[PDB]
């Protein structure tokens, strides 16, 4: 006998106030009895569970399922309640690597840690509440009653629990061996290494000769599993990687159903395939979930998907990365809200791609757009390569230092460079800050009736110029838009605007270039035309004469 | 040596928030300074049994070159009970804010002598992140009084009032107010004797440590005798255009919120017709006269205006351009408790977010010594790009709470 350390238990309890199960054992045939009562024989040889006496409260469901294509059962014991009533953990694999973060191995090896599973034990104070009974045959003796000593498949704690405790055995190994890495994932170990295939594997010997010090074996004949590897949702190869293949269906009809499968395909695809899109094929979804109602696909989303298979005719390989050169992004704008990015170090070498969807509201404009994909992809990595990457952005430097000097709220973009590749991202129209001299001053001002609807928005200016437009379905607010409109479309290229709206002043200082409301979006197109525009705010009712005059033209 | 004990409030549990991720180097420097804290006892490994979390990053103070481990606490502190045991809350000092000369000390280290309660210490637990998920994150817990934490200061009052007894005792004109991690010590010396009255402490708990604290050399000095403020102030011209007439009743209006007898109708009526904007226009004497009343009435304090501790302090910042920033602290709107201005956003010329980050501590500093709370600010920015950037300027040892301003308000123009 060769001592073999013991393994770590944790301290489990019951969230608190709770106790646990008591749920009642469904009755079975005498032949699926049979099976448990052999089953749950071996496992008892094995050390994972312990026949218990009558004083134990507690149980647990256990089921006999018959496998397909086999004269054999398994056994499935039912930990739902127990789950209910365990405490949180602490899960460690909410985080998974992503490929493009991954470094080049020169050989890669899998060795499965199953057995090892079996050798953590679960918190002595805790197999208690792990009972369940094995209903006797003919209900004639008492069931036979066991508890687990190891951690049971299903329950709570087991995946934290046995990572937790393989990366503590781990530890010292992967930190004395730097020259490799060692992932966990499922009931598998991955060792890869640059080292040549003769001192790769000493290393993974070396590997095996330190699990045995807990009595952990792994298999001798070697894994079948190999390079490439399909890894959730992905390949893994020696010095690239992708995702499994992309196979868009053939339909001549769609379903809700359908496109939440295709989107959920194309976001998957957008992050090795540049220039994915997914605007006019996620529209189509908005509002209604019902999963068997059939959508016409507008033109836009068949062009869109016609687009995307062109994108996606062939396989896109990423490659690995680098810590000993930059990491670049560069961003390009696609209409519609739509941005599409690279991420590389060497030229035409992408590590990823990925996309950025402009936000839900009611006015935007392209630059705090990019802004934002800039952060996004600021963001991400940071997650997957722990530093900033430099930009390449479709926006002169010019334009970038006119909108964050001038913009109220405080912005930045962090280090970046041109790129002189359409459509660019430019401002379309630049306030005054001064009242313009021999400029027409427009005083504009909107009412409505907030019973009939009824209103009227209009001006008058410095030289004479009024007009007054009657208007019905509108509001104070609307009006109060229009009026602006109207001293837009009336005046020469440049124009000085009194208002007291202070709903159309929040509007317009916002620096909007699109906007859900048509209205908006017009007042948008005249600014473009202007030369000159500046906007003043004077508070209503104040006896501000223009704004007075045209107050009472058109509240009337 | 003996450890108090220290609950949740009622009906709450520990705090669970995502760790954020960091860069390569914060993550090295946690690393580095948390192996040796584990070495000294304060921090210990933790299972997977625990599964409460608060945020970790590294910062470095103003002028120092190695990294500071800073854990965002504030979920802990909401969800921590208030310690009036033995005190009912120490009487925040009203003359601190008159000295001359305060020195802000990082005194947190002097707190990991004490133990923490067992207890509680599942609650204290962070994680070191790994970049890319390519490790399992490295998680910790607290075994001594950790910096950041409200009940920190509380716990350790006990033993900091015997440590500079004979230095008050010394020295019974100099203030000294303990907030969090800070000790502010106040006095109205010459420059040259202050430092002297600085180190001198300093000295002190260094020998009460030795029966070395890793940022207790460094000082920041405050002047808050010179602490100017913002007034409203109308201008005075020759010509008034249309335009500036136009201004000038906007911004009487907007007073008029604030002040009682703020009177436009004479201005107004020099706005009588459709004019030119950039059109002068004489002031009549009843305009002028009016004018001049509501400049003595803007010269007088705002009636009615009072502190309550039991209520939030609420701070609002304006963008001025050119490197220049307002704000305000008030508890009700237009019942402004303090008013203020920088053009002094140092190392920042081409950064916006790394000045809005400066004045953010600044006024957070201004608000701890005059009412020794941190008021919750509105910034003039976008969460996405706030809560991306500020952690990379952020250089004190607490952390106020935040909110994001996505309408331009009109009254930027009034305090300009
Ligand atoms: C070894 C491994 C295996 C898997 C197994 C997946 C499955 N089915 C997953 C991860 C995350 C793995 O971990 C890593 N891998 C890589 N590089 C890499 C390079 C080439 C190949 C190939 N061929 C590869 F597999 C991985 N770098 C790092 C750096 C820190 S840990 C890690
Ligand atoms: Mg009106």
């Amino acid at each position: 006998m060769v001592p073999i350390s013991p393994i770590e238990t944790v301290p489990v309890k019951l969230k608190p106030g709770m106790d646990g199960p008591k749920v009642k054992q469904w009755p079975l045939t005498e032949e699926k009895i049979k099976a448990l009562v052999e089953i749950c024989t071996e496992m008892e040889k094995e050390g994972k569970i312990s026949k218990i006496g009558p004083e134990n409260p507690y149980n647990t469901p256990v089921f006999a399922i018959k496998k397909k294509d086999s004269t054999k059962w398994r056994k499935l014991v039912d930990f739902r309640e127990l789950n209910k009533r365990t405490q949180d953990f602490w899960e460690v694999q909410l985080g998974i690597p992503h490929p493009a973060g991954l470094k080049k191995k020169k050989s890669v090896t899998v060795l499965d840690v199953g057995d090892a599973y079996f050798s953590v034990p679960l918190d002595e104070d805790f197999r208690k509440y792990t009972a369940f009974t094995i209903p006797s045959i003919n209900n004639e003796t008492p069931g036979i009653r066991y508890q687990y000593n190891v951690l049971p498949q299903g329950w709570k704690g087991s995946p934290a629990i046995f990572q937790s405790s393989m990366t503590k055995i781990l530890e010292p190994f992967a930190a004395q061996n730097p020259d490799i890495v060692i992932y966990q994932y499922m009931d598998d170990l991955y060792v890869g290494s640059d080292l040549e295939i003769g001192q790769h594997r000493t290393k993974i010997e070396e590997l095996r000769q330190h699990l045995l010090r807990w009595g952990l074996t792994t298999p001798d004949k070697k894994h079948q599993k190999e390079p490439p590897f399909l890894w959730m949702g992905y390949e893994l190869h020696p010095d690239k990687w992708t995702v499994q293949p992309i196979v868009l269906p053939e339909k001549d009809s769609w379903t809700v159903n359908d496109i939440q499968k295709l989107v959920g395909k194309l976001n998957w695809a957008s992050q090795i395939y540049p220039g994915i899109k997914v605007r006019q094929l996620s529209k189509l979804l908005r509002g209604t979930k019902a999963l068997t109602e059939v959508i016409p696909l507008t033109e836009e989303a068949e062009l869109e998907l016609a687009e995307n298979r062109e994108i996606l005719k062939e396989p896109v390989h990423g490659v690995y990365y680098d810590p000993s050169k930059d990491l670049i992004a560069e961003i390009q704008k696609q209409g519609q809200g739509q941005w599409t990015y690279q991420i590389y170090q060497e030229p035409f070498k992408n590590l990823k791609t990925g996309k950025y969807a402009r936000m839900r509201g009611a006015h935007t404009n392209d630059v705090k757009q990019l802004t934002e994909a800039v952060q996004k992809i600021t963001t991400e990595s940071i997650v997957i390569w722990g530093k900033t990457p430099k930009f390449k952005l479709p926006i002169q430097k010019e334009t970038w230092e006119t909108w964050w000097t001038e913009y109220w709220q405080a912005t930045w973009i962090p280090e970046w460079e041109f790129v002189n590749t359409p459509p660019l991202v430019k401002l379309w129209y630049q306030l005054e800050k001064e009242p313009i001299v021999g400029a027409e001053t427009f005083y504009v001002d909107g009412a409505a009736n907030r019973e009939t609807k009824l209103g009227k928005a209009g001006y008058v200016t410095n030289k004479g110029r009024q007009k007054v437009v009657p208007l019905t379905n509108t509001t104070n607010q609307k009006t109060e838009l229009q009026a602006i409109y109207l001293a837009l479309q009336d005046s020469g290229l440049e124009v000085n605007i009194v208002t007291d709206s202070q709903y159309a002043l929040g509007i317009i200082q916002a620096q909007p270039d699109k906007s859900e409301s048509e209205l908006v979006n017009q007042i948008i197109e005249q600014l473009i035309k202007k030369e000159k525009v500046y906007l003043a705010w004077v508070p209503a009712h104040k006896g501000i004469g223009g704004n007075e005059q045209v107050d009472k033209l058109v509240s009337a | 040596i003996e450890t108090v004990p220290v609950k949740l409030k009622p009906g709450m549990d520990g705090p669970k928030v995502k760790q954020w991720p960091l860069t390569e180097e914060k993550i090295k420097a946690l690393v580095e300074i948390c192996t040796e804290m584990e070495k000294e006892g304060k921090i210990s490994k933790i299972g997977p049994e625990n599964p409460y979390n608060t945020p970790v990053f590294a910062i470095k103070k103003k002028d120092s070159t190695k990294w500071r481990k800073l854990v965002d606490f504030r979920e802990l502190n909401k969800r921590t009970q208030d310690f009036w045991e033995v005190q009912l809350g120490i009487p925040h000092p009203a003359g601190l804010k008159k000295k001359k000369s305060v020195t802000v000390l990082d005194v947190g280290d002097a707190y990991f002598s004490v133990p923490l309660d067992e207890d509680f210490r599942k609650y204290t637990a962070f994680t070191i992140p790994s970049i890319n998920n390519e490790t399992p994150g490295i998680r910790y817990q607290y075994n001594v009084l950790p910096q950041g934490w409200k009940g920190s200061p509380a716990i350790f009052q006990s033993s900091m009032t015997k440590i500079l007894e004979p230095f008050k005792k010394q020295n019974p004109d100099i203030v000294i107010y303990q907030y969090m991690d800070d000790l502010y010590v106040g006095s109205d010396l010459e420059i040259g004797q202050h430092r002297t009255k600085i180190e001198e402490l300093r000295q002190h708990l260094l020998r009460w440590g030795l029966t070395e604290p890793p940022f207790l050399w460094m000082g920041y000095e405050l002047h808050p005798d010179k602490w100017t403020v913002q007034p409203i102030v109308l201008p005075e011209k020759d010509s008034w255009t249309v335009n500036d007439i136009q201004k000038l009743v906007g911004k009487l209006n907007w007073a008029s919120q604030i002040y009682p007898g703020i009177k436009v109708r004479q201005l107004s009526k020099l706005l009588r017709g459709t004019k030119a904007l950039t059109e002068v226009i004489p002031l009549t004497e009843e305009a002028e006269l009016e004018l001049a009343e509501n400049r003595e009435i803007l010269k007088e304090p705002v009636h009615g205006v009072y502190y309550d501790p039991s209520k939030d302090l609420i701070a609002e910042i304006q963008k001025q351009g050119q490197g220049q920033w307002t704000y305000q602290i008030y508890q009700e709107p237009f019942k402004n408790l303090k008013t203020g201005k920088y053009a002094r956003m140092r190392g920042a010329h081409t950064n916006d977010v790394k000045q809005l980050t400066e004045a953010v501590q600044k006024i957070t500093t201004e608000s701890i010594v005059i009412w020794g709370k941190t008021p919750k600010f509105k910034l003039p920015i976008q969460k996405e790009t706030w809560e991306t950037w500020w952690t990379e300027y952020w250089q004190a040892t607490w952390i106020p709470e935040w909110e994001f301003v996505n309408t331009p308000p009109l009254v930027k123009l009034w305090y300009q």
